[PDB]
């Protein structure tokens, strides 16, 4: 049998540890259910997936802007109050990402 | 021109993708448009 | 679905992108199109 | 001075070398127009950066056509019978590129 939405929701976090976000519990619940079904190599890859997300968006997104310590460019649409034309967190959003590109 | 109209059209249609990895639909709908237009004046 | 539209408008302006490349204006304004009516649909 | 549309004919030779194309001489005395007031170094990076193109065209672009020896897939539109969803030869018309990008 494999983990349970209970033992997924942990597995996420165990993954992640230390790693600099702020998934609150709410969020992990979720992750923990939209994984029915999965196991802990899945569940691992998935949260290794995640991540390295910070980094591809500035990797291809070639414009930021000043979120200013003395100055932070980072990642942005262009169409956001001073998008400089040049070659970030982790939301929850993230690793929803990856949960379909896997 | 031409040769280089050809070429902002794809520096549009990046930026527009670009723009969408943001979600902002309006950047896009825009942008993927400011490039269609010029094709045309092609 | 969404979250992947979103993406295969994505798939198109590059495919558009990548048909530029040969000139082709064809395929170009179709795929730049099939993407921005899409863009609509979202 | 400068080479004088002449001298910058030479010049676009010499740095094609053996390299496998087919520009013929037609194509060299245009060339060496398109770069009045060129000089040396000038025609010469802008022949480094021509070539490395055909290179280019098969790293970006991710659609390839059969043109078979069984077997021989390369960039193509995909609006171009055969194109295959998946990741050429020294026209004039590459030389032409690096002119304007340089």
């Amino acid at each position: 049998g494999s983990p349970d939405l209970a033992a997924r929701t942990t597995m996420f976090e165990i993954n992640v540890g230390d790693t600099p976000c702020v998934l609150t519990k709410e969020d992990y619940r979720t992750l923990g259910a939209m994984t029915e079904g999965y196991s802990g190599s899945d569940i691992a890859v998935v949260v290794k997936d995640a991540l390295m997300q910070p980094i591809r968006k500035i990797q291809s997104a070639t414009h930021f802007k000043d979120v200013s310590e003395t100055r932070k460019l980072t990642p942005c649409s262009p169409g956001d109050d001073g998008a400089i034309e040049m070659s970030p967190d982790l939301t929850i959003k993230d690793f929803l990402k990856a949960i379909k590109s896997t | 021109d031409r040769a280089s109209k050809i070429e902002q059209i794809q520096k549009l249609a990046k930026y527009a993708i670009s723009a969408l990895n943001y979600e902002d639909l309006p950047t896009a709908k825009d942008e993927l448009t400011k490039a269609l237009d010029l094709l045309n004046s092609i």
